[PDB]
RNA sequence: UGAAAUUCUUGGAUUUAUUGAAGACUAACUACUGCGAAAGCAUUUGCCAAGGACGUUUUCAUUAAUCAAGAACGAAAGUUAGGGGAUCGAAGAUGAUCAGAUACCGUCGUAGUCUUAACCAUAAACUAUGCCGACUAGGGAUCGGGUGGUGUUUUUAAUGACCCACUCGGCACCUUACGAGAAAUCAAAGUCUUUGGGUUCUGGGGGGAGUAUGGUCGCAAGGCUGAAACUUAAAGGAAUUGAC
C-alpha cells in the first residue's frame, strides 16, 4: 500500500496582470525525483476559473476563463491566457420564441500572430411602441447585419497584442460599438461576444510571459 | 432588489399591502388642535379635502399637498378610487363602458379641495382586438350547436361576459371570494377575450 | 460565513410568480430561517444563508429545490411539500427519447397521455401516488423514487402507440400489489 | 484558506459516480462509486446508495485537507437523455449536509448540434 | 434488465485531463409561418441560370381552355461497376429461458445506410375531394408588393424599424345557411325533378381475382394491359340505445 498522498507536493496558481486579483488557487503534484521532473507535469494543465472571481464582480459571474501554465518558479506556477466561453445556463436563457437568432464568426491573426477564431449571437427585440407578437427580421436584414459585425471583429483583432485583446474584453467595449453600428438597420438585444478559442500560437519566449507578471 | 430578512419580514409585507412604510411617499408640500398620522392613501385623500390635519409621522410636519394614483374611464373622463386589490374593475360603473378604466396620477390640495389628474400629452392609442367575430344565439348555426338534450349542466353551452349585470357575471365573483377563502385555510378567471383574439389557437 | 444560490424564472412562469410573490417568501424567511429577494434586474430569485440564525446545512438545499420545482410549472401546493417532506425527487425526460416522431404524429402522441378531458392523466396520478405536468415534447414527474418508475413506464407505453384501453387495465395491477 | 476541489458528479440509469479532483482536474482525490457500496445490481442505481457514496468521499476530502468544492453535475448525453437523474440529486444533497462548502454549482451534460443515429430502430425502445 | 447471463478488467476496465483522425448530420430558434409541378427543401460565403406577386397613360393583337398518341421528373427499398465505410443494422453467429405491467431482452455483425455513372417507375404517392370561368359573405390576424398620414423613434434630412387607414395576391381561421346531404358534416360537397357555362378520366351486388392466357417494357425483382367457367343472399355507410 502506497498511500500516495504523503508522496504529494502543494503549488500557486498565479494569474497574469491584466485581471484584477491574482491569486487563483493550488494544485498537487507528486514529489519530484531525479528520474523525471515534476515540471514537466506541471507544463500545459488547463485550468478553468469563473472571471467573476478574478475581477471579484458578481455581475461577471457567467463568463468563464481558461488558463494555461507555462512557467514555474518559487512554488508559483505562472499562467496564461487561454480562452473565454458562456454558462450553459446563461446561454438557454436567451434563446426564447418570437425571436430571430443571429450568429456570426470569423478566424484572424493577432498583431503577435496568435491565430484565433471569435463568435458572436445576437436578437432581434420589439420597438417600444410595437403591437404585433413576433418581431421576425427578413433575410435580406440578417445578411447586412452579419456582414457588419464580421468588418468590425476583423478590426479590433490586430490590436498590438493578445493582452490588449483582453483587456478589451473585460469591460466588453466591443459589444457597444456592434450596438452603434447595426443601429440603423435593427434593433437588437443581447450583443454578445460568446465564446474564444485559440487555434495557433507562436514559439515560446520568456519574455513576454515575465512582462505579464512581474 | 431589496433583501427581505427576517427582521423586516413584517414591514414588506404591509408594503405589500400598498400602505407607505416610509412616510412622506409623494408628498409634495385652531392651530395644530389636532393632527393625524396615517400611512393609507385612501384615509388621507378624505382628511386633506375636509381641511383635516394630516400629519408626516416620519418627520413631524404637516401635510398641503400630495401625489398618488386613481382609476379615470377614459370614455366618460369620471374618476374612481383605486381598489385595495390594485388593479382596475372590468367595468365603469357609470358609463358601462368595458376595460376603459386606467390608472391615472393624481394630485389633492388642502387649499383647494380640488383633485387634479395629470395626463401624457404625447399618448398614442392602442385598438388591438376592439372588433371580433362572435356567435348570434338565434342563429341557425346556433340552434343546431345547442344539441337536443336540452341545457347540459356541464360544459353549460358557455355564453361569453359582456354585461356588468349579466347574471353569468354574478356567479363568477361570489365563487371567486370562495375558491379564494377554502385554498388559503387549506394551505394553512378572465373575461371578454383579450387583445389578440383574431389570432388563430392551433 | 455567506452562501448563496441563484435561480432563473422563465418567461412565461414569470406572471405566476408575481401573483404568487406574497404567498411563497413568508414559509422561508420564517420556517427555513433563510433570507430572500427578486431581483428584477436579471429575472432571478436568489436564495441567501445568514450563519447566526439557521440550524442546519439542509436549509439551503431544500428552499432552492421548492423553487426549482415552480419553474418547471408545479402548482404552489404541490411544491410546498419539498419543504415539508424530506424523499421527493423529480424524474424528466422528453418524447423524442423514447422514438423518434415529428408532425401530428407528434401532437397525437401527447393527446394520448392527456387523454379527453384530461382523465388519462389524472388516472396515473391516482394510481401511482405522484404530479405530472406536460409541457410540449418535455414530461417531468415529482413523487418518491419507486413510484415515479412506476408513471414512467407507463407513460412510454402511451407514446409507443397502446390504446388507452390496455393502460387502464395496467394500472389496476399496480395498484393492487401496493395494497398487498 | 478554503483550498477548493472539484466534485464531478455522473448519474445515469444503471448507476451513479461521485469524483473529487484538483482544480486542474489531472490528478484525482477520490472516487467510489454507487456499486461499491451495495449487495445486488438492481440497487445499484437507487438514491439510496448515492448517499452513502457521497458521504465516504467526504470523509476523505477532510482527511487530505479540502474543504470547499465546486460542483458539476453530468447525465449521460449525446444521443441518450438529457436531464440528471434523481441519484445524482440525492448526491448533492448530501455533499451539502456534509459541512463542506460548495462553491458554483453547474451542469455540463454533452448535447449535440446534431447527432448520429440513435440505437433502437424506427418502431422505438422503452427508455 | 422486470431479474440475470455472455462480455471487458490489477498488463488498470468504467471515470478524469491534454491533443489528433474519419464519416455522417445540421439541435434550441421552429410557428395553425415560407418556397416548389409533384416527389421534396433548414450552418456561412461566392459564382451560374431560372420563378411568382406587385407597379405601369410601354408593346403585340385572339396568339386561348381541356386533352387519346407521345415526352420530362418521380420517397423508401432493390439491381450492375468504382470510391468510402463513423453510426445504426434484414441475414448470420451467440447469452437467458426465470418471472404475467415492465413477456420481449443482451453481445458481435454481412448487405445496406453516403457518393459517382447507369437501371427500376411503385406508396394510406391523402385534402382519401380533376382542370378552366362566373355568381351567392362578412370580420380582423399573418406573409409579399404598392399608396396615403399635420403619426413615433433612429438624427439636425433620405433611408431603416414601428403605428393608423386603404388595396392586389397567398397559407389558414371565426361568423353566417337563401342552400345541400343518408348522416357525420360542407365557401363548396351551394347556384339539380324550377333537371343544359367548356372539357378529360373512372364505376354498375359480393367472391373466383389483380388469378389464368396473349402482348409489351426490364439484367433481375417485377411494372402496364387483363378474362371466363363456377359459386352466393347479402357484403357495405352513417348515426341511436345499452345487456352478462
Ligand atoms: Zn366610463
Amino acid at each position: 500500500v502506497v498511500d500516495p498522498f504523503t508522496r504529494k507536493e502543494w503549488f500557486d496558481i498565479k494569474a497574469p496582470s491584466t485581471f484584477e486579483n491574482r491569486n487563483v488557487g493550488k494544485t498537487l503534484v507528486n514529489k519530484s525525483t531525479g528520474l523525471k521532473s515534476a515540471s514537466d507535469a506541471l507544463k500545459g494543465r488547463v485550468v478553468e476559473v469563473c472571471l467573476a472571481d478574478l475581477q471579484g464582480s458578481e455581475d461577471h459571474s457567467f463568463r468563464k476563463i481558461k488558463l494555461r501554465v507555462d512557467e514555474v518558479q518559487g512554488k508559483n506556477l505562472l499562467t496564461n491566457f487561454h480562452g473565454m466561453d458562456f454558462t450553459t445556463d446563461k446561454l438557454r436563457s436567451m434563446v426564447r420564441k418570437w425571436q430571430t437568432l443571429i450568429e456570426a464568426n470569423v478566424t484572424v491573426k493577432t498583431s503577435d500572430d496568435y491565430v484565433l477564431r471569435i463568435f458572436a449571437i445576437a436578437f432581434t427585440r420589439k420597438q417600444a411602441n410595437q403591437v404585433k407578437r413576433h418581431s421576425y427580421a427578413q433575410s435580406s436584414h440578417i445578411r447586412a447585419i452579419r456582414k457588419v459585425i464580421s468588418e468590425i471583429l476583423t478590426k479590433e483583432v490586430q490590436g498590438s497584442t493578445l493582452a490588449q485583446l483582453t483587456s478589451k474584453l473585460i469591460p466588453e467595449v466591443i459589444n457597444k460599438e456592434i450596438e452603434n453600428a447595426t443601429k440603423d438597420i435593427f434593433p437588437l438585444q443581447n450583443i454578445h461576444v460568446r465564446k474564444v478559442k485559440l487555434l495557433k500560437q507562436p514559439k515560446f519566449d520568456v519574455g513576454a510571459l515575465m512582462a505579464l507578471h512581474g | 432588489g431589496d433583501w427581505i430578512t427576517p427582521e423586516n419580514l413584517t414591514e414588506a409585507i404591509i408594503k405589500d399591502s400598498g400602505e407607505d412604510t416610509t412616510g412622506s411617499l409623494g408628498v409634495e408640500a385652531p392651530e395644530n388642535q389636532v393632527a393625524l398620522a396615517t400611512g393609507d392613501f385612501a384615509v388621507q385623500n378624505v382628511a386633506l379635502q375636509m381641511n383635516l390635519n394630516l400629519m408626516n409621522f416620519m418627520s413631524g410636519l404637516k401635510i398641503k399637498r400630495i401625489r398618488n394614483y386613481m382609476l379615470r374611464c377614459h370614455a366618460c373622463f369620471k374618476i374612481f378610487p383605486l381598489p385595495k386589490d390594485g388593479k382596475p374593475k372590468h367595468f365603469c360603473a357609470s358609463c358601462g363602458g368595458q376595460g376603459t378604466l386606467l390608472r391615472c396620477a393624481v394630485s389633492v390640495d388642502s387649499r383647494t379641495g380640488n383633485v387634479t389628474p395629470h395626463l401624457k400629452s404625447n399618448f398614442q392609442w392602442n385598438n388591438r382586438g376592439n372588433r371580433y367575430s362572435v356567435a348570434s344565439p338565434l342563429s341557425k348555426n346556433s340552434q343546431k350547436r345547442y344539441g337536443k338534450k336540452g341545457h347540459v349542466h356541464s360544459k353549460p353551452q358557455e355564453n361569453v361576459i359582456l354585461r356588468e349585470d349579466q347574471k353569468e357575471y354574478e356567479k363568477v365573483i361570489k365563487q371567486e371570494e370562495w375558491t379564494r377563502r377554502h385554498n388559503e385555510k387549506i394551505l394553512n378567471v378572465r373575461i371578454g377575450k383579450g387583445r389578440y383574439v383574431n389570432s388563430s389557437k392551433r | 460565513k455567506f452562501e448563496s444560490r441563484k435561480i432563473m424564472v422563465p418567461p412565461h412562469r414569470m406572471t405566476p410568480l408575481r401573483n404568487s410573490w406574497t404567498k411563497i417568501y413568508p414559509p422561508l424567511v420564517e420556517h427555513l430561517k433563510l433570507q430572500v429577494r427578486m431581483n428584477l434586474k436579471t429575472k432571478s430569485v436568489e436564495l441567501r444563508t445568514n450563519p447566526k440564525f439557521t440550524t442546519d446545512p439542509g436549509a439551503l438545499q431544500k428552499g432552492a429545490d421548492f423553487i426549482k420545482a415552480f419553474t418547471l410549472g408545479f402548482d404552489l401546493d404541490d411544491s410546498i411539500a419539498l419543504l415539508r417532506l424530506d424523499d421527493l425527487y423529480i424524474e424528466t425526460f422528453e418524447v423524442k427519447d423514447v422514438k423518434t416522431l415529428t408532425g401530428d404524429h407528434l401532437s397525437r402522441a401527447i393527446g394520448r397521455i392527456a387523454g379527453k378531458d384530461g382523465k388519462t392523466k389524472f388516472a396515473i396520478e391516482n394510481a401511482t401516488r405522484t404530479r405530472i405536468v406536460l409541457a410540449d415534447s418535455k414530461i417531468h414527474i415529482l413523487g418518491g423514487f419507486t413510484h415515479i418508475r412506476m408513471a414512467r413506464e407507463s407513460v412510454v407505453s402511451l407514446i409507443l402507440g397502446s390504446p388507452p384501453g390496455k393502460v387502464y387495465g395496467n394500472l389496476r395491477t399496480v395498484a393492487s400489489r401496493l395494497k398487498e | 484558506s478554503q483550498v477548493f476541489g472539484v466534485a464531478r458528479i455522473y448519474a445515469s440509469f444503471n448507476d451513479t459516480f461521485v469524483h473529487v479532483t484538483d482544480l486542474s482536474g489531472k490528478e484525482t482525490i477520490a472516487r467510489v462509486t454507487g456499486g461499491m457500496k451495495v449487495k445486488a445490481d438492481r440497487d445499484e442505481s437507487s438514491p439510496y446508495a448515492a448517499m452513502l457514496a457521497a458521504q465516504d468521499v467526504a470523509a476523505k476530502c477532510k482527511e487530505v485537507g479540502i474543504t470547499a468544492v465546486h460542483v458539476k453535475i453530468r447525465a449521460t448525453g449525446g444521443t441518450r437523455t438529457k436531464t440528471p437523474g434523481p441519484g445524482g440529486q440525492a448526491a448533492l444533497r448530501a455533499l451539502a449536509r456534509s459541512g463542506l462548502r460548495i462553491g458554483r454549482i453547474e451542469d455540463v451534460t454533452p448535447v449535440p448540434s446534431d447527432s448520429t443515429r440513435k440505437k433502437g430502430g424506427r418502431r422505438g425502445r422503452r427508455l
